[PDB]
């Protein structure tokens, strides 16, 4: 019980590691491909949605 | 344009008639609110809307109208998974949104592909008393009826809970090579109860893989009813774009009527059988349409839904459609619960259309549906013998009925009671079967052929 | 015997955390999506604006809205709410307005635009209209600021799958 | 054209209709969704629009086609599946990647893309020509032509082209007539709307025998070639069983399947089924599915499919009759049918009658079961075609005095009922004498009589065994054994083997679930045998107990019969009852002792 | 604000409604009678006028209240007795002359005489205050505070004023709250409508019980708090008995007691008992009276304040639980309940549904028992509070089987049945073991047994006991005596001491009426510590009378263990239980040899 309350804060440290790798390349892809969204973006509010 | 009046939770609006059949709606009000509504109706120059939100709070010429342009479809994802729901699809968790990467209707089925190869490997959940005596298939829709005041609801989670330790050792024999995910559909469930359903797929491992949806009786009748059609809409998208089978777990199919029961009486609609809608059968019908295998045929969604009976009769028109449309039912019976016998699977009517039609071979016998024909004949046979001794008494009972009293009281307490974390293999139940069926002549037992019989009695 | 229930109860809370730990871990990764999917709504916004400013690229976009928004009115007289920036850009162009929109129709071409005396937010709200009956019950907020969030509905599968599948 | 004026539902109200009858088919919208003029309350007339409604703009057109709901007749119908509106399902696979309907579906009524091989009759340029009259055929049965070509009712003459053998399409015109003028070409197949019968000669008195090949159904209650029957069902009544016994086993030369809005599931298993199964007739090229024609159609799949079904179900067993053909036309189930009656008065607005049924229920069903029966064939060189109807319902109260139990029982002449009780036990389908009757019964027996069997006597015996058996049992359960004769106690144990034995027949095997006319003769003969002969034994001395005892083996002899093929023996008359009666004798002789 | 455009009964139409929400509350002509909007079809709406219109004439202005049909809830709720509008009873007393109300005459819904002692909380000039967040708090007796003041709900912001400690009434603000300019100002009290619940942080899985300390209720299908409960009745048999009686022994920080619709003289005993009565906490200033707040309608009060009733319990049961109290929420009976709702839809017009009740029936009984449950409250303090809602229902239409009773006991986790033979031998609750079930027995026991007590194995042990005790008597009858022998005879004897300890109980002693959860723990121990003995002691040789003359003394003692002060141990704990043991022991060498 005592790794049920104590060994679980190790098994949240590898749920934080996890994603930082993820958290990453969110940014990368977003950040690369944002500008031509926004064109598309543009043209389609101009217009009906 | 604005609120002409309103009638219980439908809007009569005067608006402009050009809009599409359920198109969004949007009721500015001078509270600050802003509903949502699908028109109901449209006519000339005036809709009759279902408001979401709400019921009430609803001014006249002040509150006023904006059109959407988009019909009602559900936002669906597959990232909608490991997380908790509202009935209506949003997080009570309050984290990101369901969000989509497809609309779906819920307004009819969208692409309607449902079988032209029959559902016919077996699905195992784990249990004796369910899987040997009603065959489940992939596709295929068998329902739990049960009475009130009996906890349908613990039933339900020793399904979930068992349905998936099965599977690897199933896979094996040759009965899933996919993705396993449950829907799981709260109407009218308590909060304690839901909780317990959270710490089923804990248990099992598909807490992450589980959708849950959660309305509550104090949450507008309109959302109640779209409840059903979300959690449908989930689980095929899932069934056909990753090809996984679904196992949906409705509860409670009595709750879903009461609300249609209301937007009846709110109608001008007029209720048929017993106080219920007269159009009781489109609705259970648009539930039952989807269930089946889905194009690609390795994708299906398998039902299983939950009734408690209102009045406790089996000549009420809820259970009487339901079981028409459906493929079997399982039986719950009360004098069992309090007997403490778990679960209390009383089989004297609990019968499976698809028995010999379920079954193939590797992974069944063709045996199996055979059995079921003896251990279904013999109970009520015994249990037809325990009547007659109650009234008569052992020494007017002839020698029949006392090889068939015996059968009776070893089905009760070695058959239908197992463990609640326990699992079963369809071969071992029927190797249980033999012995426990085992207590009659060659010219008593012939509801199986003399081959299979000679090996085993 | 019952130290394997309670051991079992035990291995329960164990996959309990597990569980808890496993779900708050997607919920990172898909708040994030969105925290760059709404700054790309963030970049769309600063356009719009600056489009909105202008008066003569801003033309041709201020008569399809309201056109456009007309379509979705189909009533006789409408009443046609702007900003204070873009009243001169309605007054200077009335004629072609009624005429798109009676050319887009069976309808007959409207018989008034009548420039209104409400003023919509010049703070949060930059350029487009909101389009009104005679009686002003009907409304198309037919904003900028409005059709990018009525887009967002319907755009953001088609993004989270090209980025994100 | 037609203007939208409201969406209400399924319910749509268009303003300025103009030439529109009561049930005339419109297709409505930009979308063209199948629909139906179902009333007119001034210039706006109500259409119920059956196929999904959803995103339907208001103020659209709608389209008047000038004639009511319909169905082709002719050639492709076989090994094709199809909706109850008449449009081809399986064209709907290939194209939209969906096996049901969903909306925009504007396929033709028939696939007529396709050749068909068309060969002239005995008839020939300058010959005579009327209604129903056998211009050609197209080979598409089993081991028959299936789809002969008749000139279509209400057109006679004289015929100027005849064209010559050879494959066209449905499409091409291969014939002409002339009578007063140029009365229209004429094409391999012919429309016919489905509220309106196709024509007849006359009808004729139904008088042949039409076997089910469940031992139970024939024994106690034989159906007959134009027969209607009425059977109640509770869910898991094995009625996919009977129902799939039918198509293979009767006598008549088309089955024509029919789904009333199914499962789906129920639907894929019966379809996937008759090509494997082998025709008794020698069979070719998917044996059994080459004599069906499926009409299949899902739960909450469009309403106008599931009203219609019926109708078009028996439109198409009413071309067949014409041809001379014998149909057995399977609806299953009508208490579906009966539920979209409820719908139809309720969406209207109408008010409905007792029940929350309402009472043009009752006409309705009277005029389908009429389209049926035995018939002398449509046109001049006169033949005998049938279409049979039987038709299952279920309660929908939870008994057989809801309304539309009751009132399709009202009009039917075989009558089979439903036993919770004996269900329970394992039988299949339950049936008892108390709950069914077949006023063709004795017409019937005498037919069966001809062909070896004892059949009159038997059938009048077996309906006296099964209603002595019990009143008795009322006695036993209630009082007890130990007041009642031995005697009392024969009759129930002759009674009991006769209730497992028939009554289960659900099968699981061909050989257990096909049961001829002279096996059914055969164990029921042993079976009175053996109670006669008891009741002997013991009254002259022997016990009871000594009597049950002793017969033993031979209880189980015939027990087992069914398992059993028929096929065996002489013919279809075991070797293992014909010794049977001899171990009977023999057996009586030691009872006795 | 409108004009009336008809009147016809007691409904009351009323057109030039230009805006007026569909809930909103109403004041009709110039009578002033209440009312509130059901339904509006244009500029007409339909108002249920809830008083008589005798007086009332078409062309008289209705003036609206600004607000929809809600209830104030602050200090100086304890010690009252209310309507479900809520309106003080006592007041109508003193001025009118009467405890029902006169017609279009309304007073204030909390007294106005009161003035309470305000003490600021935490949040003090500037500071940021959020939702349930504790802003001050005010005494709501002499005796203790209670009802703290927290920020109502849907509000945030910064707190411009807030006043000084000090004596304040209840018409006068104290505070005011800057979000979005000044939001509005605030009182003492807050409102909160009728039909919506208090919110909460998140609702928990009650494990916690009743302080009722009734012996069997806590034992054998053990109290909850913070669940939903059915007792039958048939009143007056019993059931309102049992009402009074949970009130007295219970000392929950605050009961609401809910007349849904009664007989009246029954509402008039509850205030009459209730000061006289004593807590069995040991407190003061008109005792059970000062915890209670009393919602008493009889059937004969106006319809609103029937339906209302509940609802108002609710919600103030739901804040009382944002407060961080503990709640025994009791209401008789939703059978009179179910009833004010089908008398208001037949007046309307229209269509109740299932057994002539309506349609919005079971939706609406459905959200009142789910509303109530154990709940960490609304803020960053997270207190814990609970609300039980105990039901009455009786038999409705005389069937006990109709919707209403039916519909409830599926919901239901806990039942505990009344018996009218049971009724009148003293025991109360009238429960055996299998007219009642508890299915929150499981998380309860596991709660207990964390506690100290060894309770699990016990609970289990007393329920077969009980069971048995039934089966071995009717053997005693049908198969006689000779299937009796004195173990069986043992286990008749130990179920009586066992219903005689636990079930019997009327308030004889004070010591009757609150049994600590230790004190349960040691009866049960006792019990089932002579079973076990007197068993063994049969069996190497002893028959039943030796038994029962030898035990005696002891036997004697633990059935007086309800008479006998539960603070001989020290306060919680009992003595004798712990010197039983040993005696038990010393004793089973005595009835041995």
């Amino acid at each position: 019980e005592q790794k049920n309350a104590g060994g679980v804060g190790e098994l949240e440290k590898k749920a934080e590691a996890g994603v930082q790798g993820e958290l990453a390349e969110i940014k990368k892809i977003a950040e690369k491909k944002k500008d031509d969204v926004v064109k598309i973006l543009i043209e389609t509010v101009i217009k009906p949605s | 344009n604005t609120v002409s009046g309103v009638n219980g939770p439908l809007v009569i609006l005067e608006k402009v008639k050009f809009p599409r059949y359920n198109e969004i709606v949007n009721l500015t009000l001078p509270d600050g609110t802003v509903r949502q509504g699908q028109v109901l109706e449209i006519r000339g120059d005036r809709a009759i809307v279902q408001v979401f939100e709400g019921t009430s709070g609803i001014d006249v010429k002040k509150t006023t109208v904006e059109f959407t342009g988009e019909s009602l479809r559900i936002p669906v994802s597959e990232d909608m998974l490991g997380r908790i729901f509202d009935g209506s699809g949003r997080p009570i968790d309050n984290g990101p949104k369901v969000f989509a990467e497809d609309y779906l209707d819920i307004n009819g089925s969208p692409i309607n592909p449902y079988a032209r190869i029959y559902p016919e490997e077996m699905i195992s959940t784990g249990v004796s008393a369910i899987d040997t005596m009603n065959s489940i298939a992939r596709g295929q829709k068998i329902p739990i009826f049960s009475a009130s005041g009996l906890p349908h609801n613990e039933i339900a989670a020793q399904i979930c809970r068992q349905a998936g330790l099965v599977r690897p050792t199933k896979d094996v024999h040759d009965g899933h090579e996919e993705n396993f995910s449950i829907v799981f559909a709260a109407m009218g469930v308590n909060l304690e109860t839901a909780r317990f359903f959270k710490q089923d797929f804990e248990e099992n491992g598909s807490l992450e893989r589980t959708s849950l949806f959660l309305n509550l009786a104090n949450d507008p009748t309109i959302e109640r009813i779209i409840t059903p059609r979300l959690a449908l809409t989930t689980a095929e998208y899932l069934a056909y774009q990753t090809e996984r089978h679904v196992l949906t777990i409705l509860t409670d199919m009595s709750s879903y009527a009461d609300a249609l029961r209301e937007v009846s009486a709110a109608r001008e609609e007029v209720p048929g059988r017993r106080g219920y809608p007269g159009y009781m059968y489109t609705d259970l019908s648009t539930i039952y349409e989807r269930a089946g295998r889905v194009e690609g045929r390795n994708g299906s969604i398998t039902q299983i839904p939950i009734l408690t009976m209102p009045n406790d009769d089996i000549t009420h028109p809820i259970p009487d459609l339901t079981g028409y449309i459906t493929e079997g039912q399982i039986f719950v019976d009360r004098q069992l619960h309090n007997k403490g016998i778990y679960p209390p699977i009383n089989v004297l009517p609990s019968l499976s259309r698809l028995m010999k039609s379920a079954i193939g071979e590797g992974m069944t016998r063709k045996d199996h549906g055979d059995v079921s024909n003896q251990l279904y004949a013999k109970y009520a046979i015994g249990k037809d013998a325990a009547a007659m001794k109650a009234v008569v008494g052992e020494e007017a009972l002839s020698i029949e009925d006392k090889l068939s009293l015996e059968f009776l009281e070893k089905f009760e307490k070695t058959f239908i009671t197992q463990g609640a974390y326990e699992d079963r293999t369809v071969f071992e139940s029927l190797d249980q079967a033999w012995s426990l069926l085992r207590i009659y002549p060659k010219e008593m037992l012939n509801r199986i052929s003399p081959k299979i019989l000679d090996e085993f009695y | 015997g019952n130290f394997k229930s309670k051991l079992k109860k035990a291995m329960l809370s164990q996959q309990i955390t597990k569980s808890t730990i496993a779900n708050k871990m997607r919920l990172k990764v898909l708040s994030a999506r969105e925290q760059s999917l709404d700054g790309i709504f963030e970049e769309t916004k600063e356009k719009l604006s600056g489009i909105a400013n202008n008066r003569d690229e801003y033309k041709p976009i201020l008569q399809s809205l309201i056109v456009e928004a007309l379509l979705k009115l189909l009533e006789p007289k409408a009443i046609v709410k702007a900003l204070e920036r873009d009243v001169d850009l309605i007054e200077s162009m009335k004629d072609d307005i009624m005429r798109e929109y009676g050319e887009k129709a069976q309808r007959a071409p409207l018989e008034e635009i009548v420039i209104s005396n409400d003023y919509l937010n010049k703070d949060l709200v930059s350029g487009g209209v909101v389009v009104s009956n005679a009686s002003d019950k009907i409304e198309i907020n037919n904003t900028l600021e409005e059709r990018l969030k009525l887009l967002s509905e319907e755009a953001l599968p088609a993004i989270r799958l090209e980025l994100y599948g | 054209y037609g203007a939208i004026y409201s969406v209400s539902g399924p319910v749509v109200i268009a303003e300025n209709m103009i030439g529109c009858a009561m049930y005339e088919l419109v297709k409505v919208g930009h979308d063209n969704l199948v629909g139906e003029v179902i009333r007119i309350d001034g210039d706006k007339a109500t259409i119920q629009v059956y196929e999904e409604t959803a995103g339907l703009t208001v103020g659209d057109p709608v389209l008047r086609t000038g004639k009511p709901l319909s169905v082709e007749l002719g050639p492709g119908l076989m090994e094709t599946i199809y909706d109850g509106i008449q449009r081809p399902l399986k064209a709907i696979k290939e194209e939209s990647q969906s096996i049901y309907i969903p909306r925009g579906i504007d396929t033709p009524a028939l696939d007529r893309t396709i050749k068909w091989q068309f060969t002239p009759g005995k008839f020939q340029v300058g010959d005579h020509i009327s209604g129903g009259d056998i211009y050609g055929s197209v080979f598409e049965n089993s081991l028959i032509s299936s789809h002969k070509i008749l000139l279509p009712p209400r057109s006679r003459g004289t015929i100027t082209w005849i064209a010559p053998a050879g494959e066209y399409t449905l499409d091409e015109k291969i014939l002409e007539v002339e009578f007063d003028g140029k009365k229209s070409d004429f094409t391999l197949y012919h429309t016919w709307p489905v509220r309106v019968p196709r024509p007849v000669t006359e009808k004729l008195s139904a008088d042949y025998p039409l076997l089910t090949g469940q031992r139970v159904l024939d024994a106690l209650f034989p159906c007959v070639q134009g027969g209607t029957t009425c059977i109640p069902g509770a869910f898991g009544c094995g009625k996919t069983v009977i129902s799939q016994s039918l198509s293979k086993y009767s006598n008549s030369d088309a089955i024509i399947y029919v789904g009333c809005g199914e499962r789906g599931n129920e639907m894929a298993e019966v379809l996937m089924e008759f090509p494997e199964l082998y025709t008794e007739m020698s069979g070719t090229k998917e044996p059994i599915m080459k004599r069906t024609t499926l009409v299949a159609n899902t739960s909450n799949m469009p309403v106008a499919a599931r009203e219609a079904s019926i109708y078009t179900g028996i439109t198409l067993a009413e071309y067949f009759r014409d041809q001379g053909k014998n149909v057995s036309m399977i609806a299953d189930s009508s208490s579906r049918w009966a539920e979209a009656l409820r719908e139809i008065s309720g969406r209207l607005g109408e008010m409905p009658a007792d029940q929350g049924f309402p009472a043009y229920l009752g006409a309705k069903l009277a005029s389908f079961y009429e389209r049926a029966g035995k018939a002398v064939a449509l046109g001049s060189p006169d033949r005998t075609g049938s279409v049979s109807i039987v038709a299952a319902v279920s309660p929908a109260g939870g008994d057989f005095s809801d309304p539309v139990t009751t009132a399709t029982l009202g009009i039917t002449q075989v009558f089979w009922g439903l036993d919770k009780k004996l269900a329970q036990r394992k039988h299949f389908p339950s049936i008892n004498t108390s709950v069914s009757y077949s006023k063709y019964t004795n017409v019937l027996n005498k037919f069966y009589d001809s062909n070896y069997p004892e059949f009159p006597v038997l059938r009048d015996r077996m309906k006296e065994i099964l209603s002595n058996a019990e009143e008795l049992e009322q006695v036993v359960q209630l009082v007890g054994k130990s007041a009642l004769s031995d005697s009392d106690k024969i009759t129930l144990d002759v009674a009991t083997l006769i209730k497992e034995d028939f009554l289960q027949q659900n099968g699981y095997s061909t050989y257990d679930a096909f049961c001829p006319i002279w096996k059914t003769f055969d164990m029921m003969r042993a079976f009175i045998s053996y109670h006669d002969e008891a009741q002997k034994a013991v009254a002259n001395g022997a016990n009871w107990s000594k009597l049950a005892d002793s017969t033993g083996d031979v209880k189980h002899a015939v027990s087992s019969s069914k398992f059993f093929e028929p096929s065996r023996g002489e013919k279809e008359v075991h070797g293992e009852f014909e010794k049977l009666l001899s171990t009977m004798q023999e057996r009586f002789a030691e009872s006795t002792d």
